[PDB]
């Protein structure tokens, strides 16, 4: 329309509305030139890559993206609070997103000093894949997130993808995306752009913690029908084989018959906090649990959903089944374990097998007279028939949603770090500078990116007598307010925080 | 890294001797004791379950002997009572892996994995 | 319930020998676990083979250990210096009992 | 009304009409006074349970509830021998419950001596639970259902819960449901309380016996064109190794290839009912499959469906694998085996595993010049892509429905002690007796109960030659009639009665 | 209608309409007498089998029946390159079945010749089981299916089942089914009888590799915000624990969290081609993966969808894992490995774990000052939520659909052979001569057989820049044309085709 005139303008609210949220927020942004506009090969022989685990073929692309996929973008942590308090499930409903006031900057350097001018006729090109015809990256849980704090300016990061490999080298089934191929809206400064966006389906998230164990649903107060076997000898000596059975009731609720089990398990190893108790070793790589593909071993991270640790012992940890996170400030490499914050899973011990502990025992073969009956203990167990198990949980820092690979065949499809599985998630939104001139002007632009997600509840019915517990913070004084800014202007969040708080019966 | 050693009793009386661990623990491991003569043979002499609800004995020191394995300390104790002269041969502390294989894919067997030192234990 | 195995077999360097270790009262196979422990003079015995034909990590490729007919044996093939030190048999039986064999040496001519 | 006229009439039949049932129970029932009109907590230390796999936290309430949920509430021995034996499915349509002719007693004691006359001013509160708030005890195959026999009289079961709990103390998650705070109807001696129900879409509960093997589907005069490896060697000798491809056909059936292969296993423990072949030593607690959860060993029972023996092997069952009813006056405590009745689950042996044996083998190695072929037994296999099988069978003495918790996943819900499987089953029904004046009166009430099941069935197709299995007395005479009463007037059921025996094509 | 005149025309073609194809296929088949119009009760002992394992139990009929189940009866190689390498997946929609020129001829015999007469009232009869009772054959895989070739003629195939059996005899619950009962249609030379079926929806089958493997979906130029455990020492000595966190970045690939992990596996035993690597032994019955089902061992084969080998390697194949062809001219007991073809998987080596390797390791105990960490070979896992996997590919031999066993409940009935799972196949269709008089006429038909499907199919919509993997002929010169007749006019089929060339991103 015109230089002159704004675009677009500021939107950062939240509107509580009955049993929907609609959560709006605007973001700064600046978007430099990579490769020089070129596609480039890479590989693990670039960057020097040895082992054979790491083995990667594929391209980086000049074009940026924009990721609002994890949480807090979207809901402030006042928000959060409301939410996760009030409500057992909620779930996304509509996207709208736009993109606006557009500033294209030109910059030409000289031996000591940089001038940055504007440049009023230069483009920048963007578009959305609505198709899914592109690799996806969104579901990786990357950083160059839309930062939480609404002052701050974000940088969009650089868009690649990856593809069949044998070592280093390609294969001839491998592809190659040259983005260019798109159509795509081209923006002057003047111009903007937005899109709207339908979530497909999906079941409210879980956002309670069951207040009965899955072991403990029988009445405690009446015998059940049901017979056990009590005693299998009458007493000590030779010949004493005998058959006894007994009444299942309240005296021993172990023998029980019930109706469903806990869900599946896959036992990760137990990484203790308090280092004095950890076996003196170098056991990150070797004691670690991993799925082998293609002869490529990939630990397995988060892994399948289970608790963390057993009830009362909270300094273990599994060693690569919970989520870390980084405190504000955290550096990239070998930092200590106060550094950074662990997601314990124990809400979901009720009807989940810990992760540490194995998921029972199975005899392995038939007694006799000559022969015992032995037992053994079941490190990995399937799913069975008559299963129930909760999903891990989701965090303010956490991801919201992820796409389901497009297969023949899937089961449970809901992301193993947790969030929404989709077939058709919110679309990819690629940017990028035009070149202007293979000797080109130093060129980059900025502009103003706004989000917004309707969401659905599901309000608390219970009966409950006595109080829920709720995500309070502490009246205890501190140096500075929990998730705001230090003296220096550092925005910082201290802890991660959990979904789960109210209650329900199992 | 794993081995262990046995514990050490004068000759000439009944005693418990220990067998302590290291390297493993006994919670999770079928543990035997295992009592050769000097220059003759190697007798088998007891054995006990990880859980320790299944434990049986030689039948020359059934009957006679008692066995007992503390986790907390990782020691395994075999209590010898009541001596005999044919008593008198080297006590060793088998270590028995049954069925190395994982649950899913799950082989039966039985043999002497860890072999502590033998002591000598003569009735005199 | 009695092992049984033959306390004399001698065989000179380069010759591989089997010895044969049987059950009296009945017949061998994988139900009854087999197993075969060197002993070397001056030191704790060592497992030369377990449940039949697996072979123990330490032990070398030279010996092969299968059953073989009635009674399950130890097979060592072309057999060298430092192998050679008292062997027993021993077959596992119904609830932790273990019985073992006379023992068995072999020497190098 | 008033209190000289009737509030209800006796309906107790069964009508047979087209594909459908109309099964109507109308029983006599006796509601005292629990816990003095007090809501108390229980725990293992009030019992005095020491073992920590029993450690249980939670109340008992004042309230009675109705159980109604097994089979020969519903159905007169008759009525399930009519059933089972033409139809290969059935399921309830809908439920039509009926409390009426409330009378309320009041005993006033003397030194030796109680009086009891009628209270008219003496009220009954009665209220269910459409949403569930309440925890839901009906699954869990209590005693104190309505009584097989309509003309016995029966005692209403106490109403309590169980919640979250660390050994015998509770964590502040515990959640205390006091059931006052739930609106209910109250009831004098002429007021009578009813409701409809609607049981929500499940599956027919296939009631027939599968005649074809999984295994042998195929065609015994045709040949595959599919080929197997018949010789890896030529003969004994040296360096003689071949590949040799046979065709898979009917002269040897077990190496062909499959379309689809048996449901999932969970090994149990054999037990003999011949106590000689049984092992010596004590194995009925520490050799039963247990699935570990929270740190809390719980027996595995029922377990998941399996053929309990192979063919021509009954005396053999799995530990824990079958459910286990008593005789009529069977001992609460240590009772021998031939006063308990053992179920048997051979008709399963088509699509099911045997409970006792191993799933198969997985090649443990990969076999080569150096070393030989390995394989290793299963011991529990998990769900793979394209298994079949078949839930576990129910009886005229066993559950009927039960309620699926109320979780983010589960798998195949219906429930492992056999029946239908449901997120909504009928509501609880709890009732007590008003408290008239802690200086109360002795009271207590009686009345009667009506409850009304609607069946659906599904009819017999078969074009079978030769006749079916069907369920018959037998003719030869007895000392009692089976399925009535002795001497004495003692109901008594001989045996529990299957529901499979028609056949039908896999 | 009349003897002068046909009862139908010859149609093979093709049309290629749009999104759907239309498949036409005629033959010419021949119908003999079978078990000289009896009824033959059959089982092991009868033929002689001693194995317990292929015991079997079951009828021989006079009925024949009609397999077109088989790719290469509907499709020309042309029409499946052409299928093949322009689609992304394509599903059966309808089913057009017409038999047409009844011919019956009656073969007199003398001691000096005998003449073949053709008569006139001799009828044959044809029906379909429509409703499903009788056992369904079809889905087996097995021989008689209609020829690749039109000009060739095809004899039809005998029709028996097997039924429940112990061991050689046969048991109560066993059903004996006569063909005879069920209602069917006589035709004179004159009539001709034709029915249409409508196919149940069914899943698209998946043609198409992935480009991308399930670990490597991340994006290459980014740092995860998850951390992982990198060092749990400082360096060699004593008393060293500690822990430290590092990002999970392109550096090392391994070890960043993912939201899917491969589907499941039950591993099979690996089988060089090349002889001397294999071990000198017989382990082809011995070193097998086979699933027990009540007592009677049956081979797993194929088993699980799996990847064939890892990737470098195509000399090693799994020992039951492979669907095996024959090529034309192929002995039937013992072939050398020259005369058979061994399909392979490795196209799904992407989202599928390798049935020769172990799918990863799980730690079997805690750690601790004394324990070092230890970890154990997954040699199957069940399926866990988040799994996705790739179903087997189906080939121009192979079979099409199968029948769903009923039965209460089935996990992705997609069959393991291969193709398109049903619950309601095409139905059998069943004919056979009728006796003339037990001493009848030596008789035997002859016709015309057309069977039409309506194939709907799935765009390719790829925006993948350089060319696909597409599957072509060889220029090189040869002494034959593949997928020709030879000198003699025998019918060749070179080698197997697959229907995965297409990409498509994970």
């Amino acid at each position: 329309d015109g230089v002159g005139s704004s675009s677009g303008n500021w939107h950062c609210d939240s509107q509580w509305l009955g049993d929907r949220v609609i959560t709006t927020s605007t973001r700064t942004w600046a978007l430099p030139t990579y490769n020089n506009h070129l596609y480039k090969q890479i590989s693990n022989s670039t960057s020097g890559g040895s082992s054979n685990d790491n083995a990667y073929f594929g391209y980086s692309t000049p074009w940026g993206y924009f990721d609002f996929n994890r949480f807090h973008c979207h809901f402030s942590p006042r928000d959060w609070q409301r939410l996760i308090n009030n409500n057992w499930g909620f779930r996304p409903k509509r996207l709208n997103f736009k993109l606006f006031n557009i500033q294209v900057k030109e910059v030409t350097d000289n031996n000591g000093v940089k001038t940055i001018a504007n440049n009023l006729t230069s483009t920048v090109q963007v578009f959305t894949d609505s198709d899914y015809q592109l690799p996806y990256v969104l579901g990786s849980a990357h950083e160059g997130c839309l930062p939480p704090f609404p002052a701050d300016v974000f940088m969009i990061p650089q868009y690649g993808y990856l593809t069949l490999n044998d070592g280093s080298q390609a294969v001839g089934r491998s592809s190659f995306y040259c983005l260019e191929y798109f159509p795509s809206q081209m923006l002057r400064t003047g111009n903007n752009f937005q899109f709207s966006y339908e979530f497909e389906n999906v079941p409210f998230h879980s956002s309670y913690a069951h207040s009965q164990s899955l072991d403990r649903l029988m009445n405690p107060l009446i015998d059940q029908y049901l017979y056990y076997l009590s005693k299998t000898i009458n007493g000590s000596g030779q010949n004493q084989q005998t058959l006894k059975f007994s009444v299942a009731g309240p005296s021993n609720m172990a023998v029980q018959g019930r109706n469903y089990i806990p869900g599946p398990s896959y036992r990760q190893q137990r990484v203790s906090t308090t280092v004095t108790q950890n076996n003196n070793s170098e056991f990150a790589w070797p004691g670690a649990s991993s799925w082998a593909l293609n002869g490529r071993n990939s630990l397995m991270n988060p892994g399948p959903a289970m608790a963390s640790h057993k009830e009362g012992e909270d300094r273990f940890f599994p060693l690569s089944g919970s989520l870390i996170f980084g405190k504000q400030g955290t550096g990239r490499d070998n930092v200590d374990a106060d550094k950074v914050m662990i997601t314990n899973e124990e809400e979901i011990k009720t009807t989940n097998p810990v992760a540490t502990e194995s998921y029972g025992q199975v005899a392995t073969n038939h007694q006799s007279a000559q022969a015992q009956a032995q037992t053994g203990w079941v490190q990995n167990q399937g799913i069975l028939p008559g299963m129930v198990w909760q999903d891990r949980d989701v965090y303010l820092q956490g991801p919201i949603w992820a796409k389901i690979p497009h297969t023949d065949g899937n089961f449970h499809p809901s992301p193993l770090m947790g969030g929404f599985g989709m077939k058709h998630p919110p679309p990819q939104i690629l940017i990028k500078n035009t070149p202007v001139p293979n000797s080109f002007i130093t060129q980059y632009s900025t502009g103003q990116v706004s989000v917004e997600i309707e969401w659905e509840l599901q309000k608390e019915n219970s009966k409950r007598w006595n109080p829920e517990i709720q995500y309070t913070s502490n009246y205890y004084k501190s140096n500075n307010v929990e998730f705001a800014v230090n003296t220096e202007g550092v925005y910082s969040e201290p802890r991660p925080i959990g979904t789960r708080y109210l209650t329900r019966n199992l | 890294a794993v081995e262990s050693g046995g514990g050490l009793v004068k000759p000439g009386g009944p005693l418990r001797l220990s067998c302590a661990a290291s390297g493993f623990s006994l919670s999770d491991n079928y543990m035997t004791w295992i009592r050769q003569a000097p220059g003759k043979g190697l007798e088998w002499v007891s054995y006990i379950s990880s859980s320790g609800s299944f434990i049986n004995y030689a039948d020359s020191v059934k009957g006679r002997f008692t066995i007992s394995r503390d986790n907390a300390k990782n020691s395994l104790y075999l209590q010898m009572n009541s001596l005999r002269a044919e008593d008198t041969a080297v006590y060793y502390c088998a270590r028995v892996l049954s069925s190395g294989g994982l649950t899913t894919s799950w082989r039966a067997l039985w043999y002497f994995d860890v072999w502590g030192r033998g002591t000598l234990v003569t009735v005199s | 319930t009695v092992v049984t195995q033959e306390p004399s077999f001698s065989v000179s360097p380069g010759g591989t020998v089997t010895l044969t270790c049987g059950l009296t009262s009945g017949s061998v196979s994988t139900s009854y676990y087999p197993s075969w422990y060197q002993q070397t003079p001056g030191q704790t015995p060592r497992t030369l083979i377990y449940s039949t034909n697996i072979r123990s990590s330490g032990v070398p490729d030279r010996f092969s250990g299968s059953i073989l007919g009635n009674k399950a044996a130890l097979t060592i093939t072309g057999a060298q210096a430092d192998d050679e030190c008292d062997y027993y048999c021993v077959l596992y039986m119904g609830s932790g009992i273990w019985v073992f064999g006379g023992g068995t040496k072999l020497t190098v001519l």
